[PDB]
């Protein structure tokens, strides 16, 4: 229970990150930090019901990998010759 | 399955541990350029992603029989026809 | 007098339609491009929907 | 089982690649969705389920829909690089999976499935396609977080990653909203849909037309699975109905405009979810997937990166029946009888009325009226004076493509009781 | 219990306050892996070990090593420079922070829940079964994501 509060407190600290970070990578690192504050409630939450909550975050821990592979070779690939990484250099399309 | 004291221990440990790495270094006183080393970083990742579910299995194996097995050999396949392809695409 | 006045009226109605106008592109321009911005409006929303359930 | 067809075929095709020219592989990839989609057919009220996966109607018919987004948007991408064939087949065994399973976690991974290879399909290179896919990816994920952390509340109050779990106060309906705007970004509900204009109008147009059917088409059909409150349904449905047509009356650009338009018809379509009717449901999200892959592979046909309205006009000189079903499809898209698009707006209004949810329906009924305005603006502009406008006239692929997928709309606006009858159960 | 256990939670929300807070790129990751050992920490604490191994081996030591090569591939600490601030935006994203704070600990007050469960220290040898058993499905599903991840990386690079 005492580890649910701070698995909320953590999730909030993320969205503190992406909504602050000027950066895609730190963005991106913010929203790890997010998922793993869920994967903390999953083992709390494990506790409670009975262990499919622990599989249940590794498979969860797996998911993250891929899309970090992924999001991070995006990343790499949009700005590669491109300078600076700031997400909003990026406004072309608008509403 | 471990008394739980034996994690305690460990910490203590690395403790010791690096209280001397400190002491060691007070002794200490007296283009292209993402691509490959990235491929290979994110290969790193995923085969630890991979051995992180065969672990499981390698212990309990044999209770899980030739339909486990099935499993991790799927699996196992699976990934590999990954690896295989950034194989024959080429890493260089 | 009052065909004037009628085509006053249709005017006005016409005004309605340039309401919606206004109003669209004020909520189209709500869409700047910049991701941040985007992010934000997000949280929000999900602040906004979380709010309303329970 | 489809599930086994999309397996094989995406397996074997990522090493075969190696040893296929890329167009072999297109006829692969094309074979092996055509495959799936008949065996779906075959099996239609077969209710075949497995271990967290579960094949049953709503399954059955939005990935029949999913499937078929998938079909016509290999169909227009003779670019040779296989993996842009291969990526759409994992794109579209995980939209299966994300329609065939109550599981959270399991739906979280046909999530991540789809939506990472989608990412990818968002470069035709070009620097607002780069764009495209950096903001579909950074909000993707975030939206992930949230689902993810609505699956560990949801096994929070309940001690299950099952939906259907029977859900206790508080923590239940916290749970819920929190997969609410996962889900919901994923169909692009409001205000969950700001990635939508910029990812449309950014990205290669025949890969908008497979997203905007059918991830739209997998999202709904996971929607259903949930147990969507009135309250959140109504913020939803109010706020995606409203920004999409209004917002849709300020976009000078084809593409933008048809994003908001897909906004407020996500709007309307989340009305069938207040019964959950899933048969209304699924004939809207016919209709839908009909005349929207109709008008983008219209609109492929013009320009890929991007396309402003005026290239529009003319068309019906140029080529007449693309022109007709270009109009028919605007006018399905607005709902106006007798056209299959009124009768899939009805039935979810229907159910909407059903429920009671009165003022919502009505507000959704005026600011639908508002959208004739722009539905218009496109099907009658197929009649005006042709600026000089780039068209490359199709292959009879395309061209029968178009015209015969226009040509089911007014056919099932005639008779609704040809396909009505069974989108449920399979009966 | 709450000896070691405030301790930890304290380094917890310390280390994520600092990831979010850092304004170098490396030394913000570097706090993250704090975090995860930490978290690994927790985990055991948790009855869950060998999730706690994987935290540190796949977590730690892998994934943010990726971000570490990544960061210094480009350019760390130094792509924040910039100063396109939005500062009325620091405050109304901390407002907002503070507010999905908020609503999650509602949600979880008043819950009377037995934290009591036999979960057997979270090992592998308990976990295999579920995982290639009723878990298999999810398991292969997994398998699947993780190739197709890997072809779309691949693919997203790719020069020429
Ligand atoms: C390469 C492409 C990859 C795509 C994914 C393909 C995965 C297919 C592998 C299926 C094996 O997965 C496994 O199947 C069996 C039966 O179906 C499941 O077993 C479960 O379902 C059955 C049937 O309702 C129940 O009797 C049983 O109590 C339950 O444990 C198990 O939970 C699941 O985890």
């Amino acid at each position: 229970m005492s580890y649910l509060l701070t698995s909320a407190l953590l999730f909030a600290l993320g969205v503190y990150g992406v909504l602050t970070r000027r950066t895609a990578i730190l963005v991106f690192l913010s929203i790890e930090l997010m998922l793993n504050a869920a994967n903390l409630s999953l083992v709390g939450f494990a506790r409670a019901y009975g262990l499919d909550g622990q599989v249940a975050a590794l498979m969860v821990i797996a998911v993250a990998a891929a899309e970090v592979a992924v999001g991070l070779g995006l990343i790499v690939a949009i700005f590669r010759h491109r300078e600076s990484t700031a997400v909003d250099d990026l406004s072309e399309l608008r509403g | 399955m471990a008394p739980i004291q034996e994690y305690v221990g460990t910490l203590i440990y690395v403790g010791v541990a690096l209280f001397i790495g400190v002491a060691a270094l007070l002794v200490g006183a007296l283009k292209r350029f993402p691509v490959h080393f990235y491929v290979v970083a994110m290969l790193f990742i995923l085969f630890d992603v991979e051995v992180a579910f065969l672990w499981p299995y390698a212990v309990s194996a044999g209770g899980l029989g030739l339909y486990g097995f099935l499993g991790v050999l799927a699996f196992t396949l699976l990934l590999f026809v990954g690896f295989l392809y950034e194989w024959w695409k080429g890493v260089m | 007098a009052l065909f004037y006045g009628d085509r006053g009226l249709l005017s006005g109605y016409f005004g309605l339609g340039g309401a919606a106008r206004s109003l669209g592109q004020g909520l189209a321009r709500l869409q700047t491009g910049y991701l941040r911005v985007y992010a934000l409006l997000f949280v929000l929303g999900a602040l906004l929907l979380l709010g309303v359930m329970r | 089982m489809t599930l086994a067809i999309l397996a094989v075929f995406s397996v074997a095709l990522t090493l075969l690649g190696f040893v296929l020219p890329p167009q072999g592989v297109k006829r692969a990839t094309l074979l092996g969705l055509a495959l799936a989609l008949a065996s779906l057919l075959l099996t239609w009220g077969k209710p075949f389920a497995f271990g967290p996966y579960a094949v049953d109607g709503v399954s059955q018919v939005f990935t029949l829909l999913a499937l078929l987004g998938a079909l016509w948007t290999v169909g227009l991408v003779r670019s040779g690089r296989f993996e842009f064939y291969l990526l759409v087949l994992y794109a579209a065994l995980g939209m299966h999976l994300l329609a065939s399973t109550r599981h959270l976690l399991l739906m979280l991974v046909a999530l991540e499935a789809l939506s990472l290879p989608l990412y990818a399909l968002a470069t035709w290179r070009r620097g607002q396609g780069l764009e495209a896919a950096l903001k579909y990816f950074l909000l993707g994920a975030l939206a992930a977080a949230f689902f993810l952390y609505g699956a560990a509340l949801f096994y929070g109050a309940t001690g299950s990653l099952v939906l259907g779990a029977p859900g206790e106060g508080p923590l239940y309906a916290l749970a819920l909203g929190l997969l609410l705007v996962g889900l919901g970004f994923k169909a692009a509900l409001a205000p969950f849909h700001f990635w939508t204009p910029d990812v449309y109008q950014g990205s290669p147009t025949p890969v908008v037309l497979f997203m905007a059917t059918s991830v739209k088409a997998a999202a709904f059909a996971a929607l259903l699975r949930v147990a969507a409150p009135p309250e959140a349904l109504a913020l939803l449905v109010a706020l995606s109905v409203v920004v999409g047509n209004l917002a849709a009356l300020a976009q000078k650009e084809a593409k933008r405009l048809l994003a908001y338009s897909s906004i407020a018809h996500a709007g309307y379509m989340a009305l069938a979810l207040y019964t959950g009717n899933a048969q209304a449901l699924g004939f809207y999200l016919l209709t839908y997937v009909l005349a929207t892959g109709l008008a983008f592979a219209v609109l492929s046909q013009i320009s890929p990166d991007r396309v402003p309205l005026e290239a529009l006009r003319g068309l019906y000189r140029k080529d007449p029946l693309l022109g007709l079903a270009f109009l028919v499809a605007m006018l399905s898209l607005l709902g106006l009888p007798p056209l299959a698009g009124f009768w899939g707006k009805y039935l979810a209004f229907a159910e909407a009325a059903r429920a009671g949810a009165w003022g919502v329906l009505v507000l959704a009924l005026v600011t639908s009226a508002v959208s004739a305005y722009y539905y218009l603006g496109l099907g009658l502009a197929v009649f005006a004076r042709p600026e000089e406008t780039p068209f490359r006239p199709g292959p009879p692929w395309a061209r029968a493509a178009v015209v015969a997928a226009g040509v089911l709309l007014l056919a099932l606006g005639l008779l609704p009781g040809l396909v009505l009858p069974a989108l449920a159960a399979g009966g | 219990m709450s000896l070691l256990e405030g301790l930890a939670l304290f380094l917890l929300l310390l280390s994520g306050v600092l990831v979010v807070t850092l304004r170098n790129a490396i030394h913000a990751a570097l706090a993250l892996i704090l975090n995860f050992l930490v978290l690994a920490g927790v985990y055991v604490a948790l009855d869950a070990r060998f999730l706690g191994f994987i935290q540190v081996i796949v977590y730690a030591g892998a994934i943010v090593v990726l971000f570490l090569f990544v960061i210094m591939l480009l350019f760390a600490a130094q792509g924040e420079i910039g100063f396109d601030p939005l500062v009325r935006s620091r405050p109304l994203a901390a407002l907002l922070a503070l507010g999905v704070a908020g609503i999650l600990a509602a949600g979880l007050w008043g819950l009377d829940l037995a934290f009591t469960q036999d979960l057997k220290g979270g090992l592998p040898q308990a976990l295999g079964p579920l995982l290639y058993g009723d878990w298999l499905f999810v398991l292969l599903a997994v398998g699947f994501l993780l190739m197709a991840a890997t072809v779309v990386a691949v693919a997203l690079v790719e020069p020429g």
